[PDB]
RNA sequence: AAACUUGAGUGCAGAAGAGGAAAGUGGAAUUCCAUGUGUAGCGGUGAAAUGCGCAGAGAUAUGGAGGAACACCAGUGGCGAAGGCGACUUUCUGGUCUGUAACUGACGCUGAUGUGCGAAAGCGUGGGGAUCAAACAGGAUUAGAUACCCUGGUAGUCCACGCCGUAAACGAUGAGUGCUAAGUGUUAGGGGGCCCCUUAGUGCUGCAGCUAACGCAUUAAGCACUCCGCCUGGGGAGUA
RNA sequence: AAAAAUGG
């Protein structure tokens, strides 16, 4: 079962933080047997409304495939304790 | 689901008959069969005839008009049912429209009509009246 | 006259897919109808969720 | 069930190969549907709609039991004691 | 007792859906709260008043708290046995339709008694509480006004688990099956050359036939067969 | 979009 993750970063996050934040959640991602078919950035967008008070955002999007949805729960909780992530979807196909 | 064969042919005669068609295709069976081949004797229906195909087999029946497009069958009614079957003696057999119409009947001496069924002296099943 | 879905062929609207979705999309957000943008209803299901999705991502706004 | 573990299912209680369509493989089914619904409603208690089908599916199961117990009573006792459903 | 495949199911290939249950995330607005500016009203009605404000209201800008419902899409559109189901995401799960004809071979229909679901209000325990609002309180209207109108406002409306089991719970039309002219829209499919055919729904118009009439009319209220429920003048009375 | 009852 394949899972498409996008999600958004505040836009104020340092270059070093972003890199350690993005990889710790695909990491999160891949835990529970869950391989990351492909992870990619889209960059700095312009928002179409301001979340948290933030006009723009990093976009990162994140394929995986699983048969359970164990590392997309992890992600969901870690990402509503995260202050970094602004928002958050998963869409299974 | 269907529960009267023999019923189910009659309405499908009498529908025909309402709308004038000419033809009539139905699934068959032998006790239809013989009904439909009393009906062409008796001169009620046109012509009769049997396609022995696959499941069922088909009887298709050829309904038969007078001059002015009169219909020769004037009706049809069911008189023993599954719901409540009824049988008659060979003193006690009807006599449809005074004469003028047949009782198709269910004997031991096969299915007859009423007047078959009085010379014979036997009785049975009273399947049908038509007139 | 024709829907831009069936003749073009594509069976699937992709919430990402701003360009399109702007398309159809009002001028002031509001889902434009299938009676004037001419599409299927069947393809009207998929590009409203699609919308909605977008909108929940940010992507397309509310208002 | 998954289409998988349907197709073992009918594997295992076929008359012989090619048969989908005995009693014995219909029922063996109803009993897995039977039973994955019985756990799902373990959990979700208030679905009604889902019950309902359920309820229908037992009905099918008995019908069934009922012919084959009919036409030969030696495969009905084997199949409810390898099921466990009596 | 023995055979058959059309009914009924199973297999295989597809299709759509606000079908149900449980978590999670959003944006608009209402209310309240805290600040900045600013002042003589705001609100409401047929007209007013109550009320709020001058102790600075209302308006306006920023933020915060909380509950409830999901604008646009949206359509005699869809799904469900009915009640009903409309933001989005994920998990579990029910049913329906289309095409093959491998498979079982009548295994079917109905259904008393039973057993379950069942709008809204209501009840119990616990939680929640924005809005709206029975009761209630003022203000009006009026001959009166235990109303309609206005300002507030408690239960309730919301949630979980129990209970209640009733509605003009309606298409005022029980279920199953087959047969009987046509025209036209729409939803989900399928086959053949924008067109033709076809399956299942959902609408409109319309023969035969039916009806007291109104009307129904392949989604019958027509023609038939099976089973169930129900009626027998009005009131007394859905009462004792 | 104020109010205007009743008639063996
Ligand atoms: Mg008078």
């Amino acid at each position: 079962r394949t899972y498409e993750v996008m999600y958004i970063v505040r836009p104020n996050i340092e270059e070093d933080a972003k890199k350690a934040l993005v990889e710790r959640f695909n990491g999160i991602l891949a835990t529970e047997g869950a391989e990351v078919l492909e992870a990619k950035d889209w960059g700095k967008r312009r928002l179409a409304y301001e979340i948290n008070d933030f006009k723009d955002g990093f976009y990162n999007i994140v394929r995986v495939k699983s048969d359970n949805n164990k590392a997309t729960d992890e992600f969901q909780r870690l990402a509503k304790i995260s202050d970094d992530i602004i928002r958050y979807m998963v869409i299974r196909e | 689901t269907m529960t009267d064969p023999i019923a189910d042919m009659l309405t499908r005669v009498r529908n025909a008959n309402m709308v004038r068609h000419e033809k009539l295709e139905l699934p068959a069976s032998n006790i239809k069969k013989e009904i439909a081949e009393i009906l062409k004797s008796e001169g009620f229906i046109k012509n009769v005839e049997y396609v022995e195909d696959d499941k069922q087999g088909v009887l298709r029946l050829f309904l038969k008009y007078g001059q002015n497009d009169e219909r020769v069958i004037t009706g049809l009614k069911r008189i023993s049912k599954p719901g409540l079957r009824v049988y008659a003696k060979a003193s006690e057999m009807p006599k449809v429209l005074n004469g003028l119409g047949i009782a198709l009947v269910s004997t031991s001496e096969g299915v007859i009509t009423d007047k078959e069924a009085r010379k014979r002296n036997v009785g049975g099943e009273i399947i049908a009246y038509v007139w | 006259k024709v829907c831009y879905f069936t003749a073009n062929g594509i069976t699937h609207i992709d919430y990402k897919d701003t360009e399109l979705l702007k398309r159809f999309i009002s001028e002031r957000g509001k889902i434009l109808p299938r009676r004037v943008t001419g599409t299927s209803a069947k393809y009207q299901r998929m590009l409203t969720t699609a919308i909605k999705r977008s909108r929940h991502m940010a992507l397309l706004p509310y208002v | 069930i998954s289409q998988e573990r349907k197709n073992e299912i009918i594997k295992e209680y076929r008359v012989h190969e090619t048969d989908t369509g005995s009693p014995e493989v219909q029922i063996a089914v109803l009993t897995a549907e039977i039973n994955a619904v019985n756990e799902h409603l373990r959990t979700h208690k208030k679905d009604h709609h889902s019950r309902r089908g359920l309820l229908k599916m037992v009905g099918r199961r008995r019908h069934l039991l009922n012919y084959l117990r009919s036409k030969d009573i030696q495969r009905y006792r084997e199949l409810i004691k390898s099921l466990g459903i009596r």
